[PDB]
């Protein structure tokens, strides 16, 4: 039965690891860890990974 | 690319085009920082001095968004096999960093488990280029993408000809008439999740392009992660 990182990747937004028996989300470089813990703040125009709107 | 659509305007920002002496794309690029490019390494070997282009979308006309850059420094990985394609990776440094822009940024690079266990188990990535719209046509002016499913290990050896290393996996369809082709080589497959593409693959090899019961071989970007962290320095 799936938990953690395996149930719809922990809640996070990029990176889900495991430590001891719960979540740890992290996020690609360009992109800060809200105070949520799980969501992922580009810190500038042109993160990687995004397709460009302007 | 057979098949597939066009990349529309901002949907494939992180395509470089590596451009011989002639000014022609002969290999794709992924864009990873304003510094560096990831390509194949087959790729180095197609022409003598060559430059990439960033922010193009139709080589037939300057829509003044693109620029060309110099290369500085080639890291080659010192295992590339010729005869298999095994190791098919290379960073280039360039003289000059990129400017982000419309239509120019990078791709992520994502963790090695996470993206094993997250990414390359999603049902489909994205391969993008300018090579042959079929096997024996010519390169494409525009740029396409194409979703590609992945491929079972098992599934692949058994319809390929040449040995799969562990180096690599594989990506399209068995019977579809869709598919990477020549002059896509060294370009990104990337995989989306939420709303962020990741990195996950490099346009290697096939046994022509299309092919009923043949897909398309991609160096296994997680395989190399440290890699490309040590060259980046
Ligand atoms: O059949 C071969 C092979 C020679 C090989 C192969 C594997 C190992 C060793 N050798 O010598 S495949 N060709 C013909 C097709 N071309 S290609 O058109 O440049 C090409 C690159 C490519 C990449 C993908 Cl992902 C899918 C189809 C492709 N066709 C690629 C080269
Ligand atoms: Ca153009
Ligand atoms: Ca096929």
């Amino acid at each position: 039965t799936r938990k953690l990182c395996s149930l719809d990747n922990g809640d996070c937004d990029q990176f889900c690891h495991e430590e001891q028996n719960s979540v740890v989300c992290s996020c690609a470089r360009g992109y800060t860890l809200a105070d949520n813990g799980k969501a992922c703040i580009p810190t500038g125009p042109y993160p990687c990974g995004k397709q460009t709107l302007e | 690319i057979v098949g597939g659509q066009e990349c529309k305007d901002g949907e494939c920002p992180w395509q470089a085009l590596l451009i011989n002496e002639e000014n022609e794309g002969f290999c794709g690029g992924t864009i990873l920082s304003e510094f560096y490019i990831l390509t194949a390494a087959h790729c180095l070997y197609q022409a003598k001095r060559f430059k990439v282009r960033v922010g193009d979308r139709n080589t037939e006309q300057e829509e003044g968004g693109e620029a060309v850059h110099e290369v500085e420094v080639v890291i080659k990985h010192n295992r590339f096999t010729k005869e298999t394609y095994d190791f098919d990776i290379a960073v280039l440094r360039l003289k000059t960093p990129i400017t982000f822009r419309m239509n120019v940024a990078p791709a992520c690079l994502p963790e090695r488990d996470w993206a094993e266990s997250t990414l390359m188990t999603q049902k489909t990535g994205i391969v993008s280029g300018f090579g042959r719209t079929h096997e024996k046509g010519r390169q494409s002016t525009r740029l396409k993408m194409l979703e590609v499913p992945y491929v079972d290990r098992n599934s692949c050896k058994l319809s390929s000809s040449f040995i799969i290393t562990q180096n690599m996996f594989c990506a399209g369809y068995d019977t579809k008439q869709e598919d990477a082709c020549q002059g896509d080589s060294g370009g990104p497959h990337v995989t989306r999740f939420k709303d962020t593409y990741f990195v996950t693959g490099i346009v290697s090899w096939g046994e022509g392009c299309a092919r009923k019961g043949k897909y398309g071989i991609y160096t296994k970007v997680t395989a190399f992660l440290k890699w490309i962290d040590r060259s980046m320095k």
